């Protein structure tokens, strides 16, 4: 499961994780397993004009 | 007239009086959480901790 999260939130991915787009948008089981992966795609996915 | 002549039976019943009330008593014990009641430390905290 891949997808782009705002800089900060990065630790909301999580079990039982609580925020925004922890709640919202994307809720991992409690007894997850496996792995996650978090980098940066700063010269990619972001725009001078946004 | 004379009490206290009746010392096994009235012991016996202290003892298991005494042990049910220590084992009710132990409820509020901390054993090392941060409060003794369910509830409080549910509300007050999140899941994974």
């Amino acid at each position: 499961d891949s997808f782009v999260i705002r800089g900060d939130e990065v630790r909301q991915i999580a079990p039982g994780q609580t925020g925004n787009i922890a709640d919202y948008n994307y809720k991992l089981p409690d007894d997850f397993t496996g792995c996650v992966i978090a980098w940066n795609s700063n010269n990619l996915d972001s725009k001078v004009g946004g | 007239s004379t009490a206290s002549a009746l010392g096994k039976l009235q012991d016996v019943v202290n003892q298991n009086a005494q042990a049910l009330n220590t084992l009710v008593k132990q409820l509020s014990s901390n054993f090392g959480a941060i409060s003794s009641v369910l509830n409080d430390i549910l509300s007050r905290l999140d899941k994974v901790e």
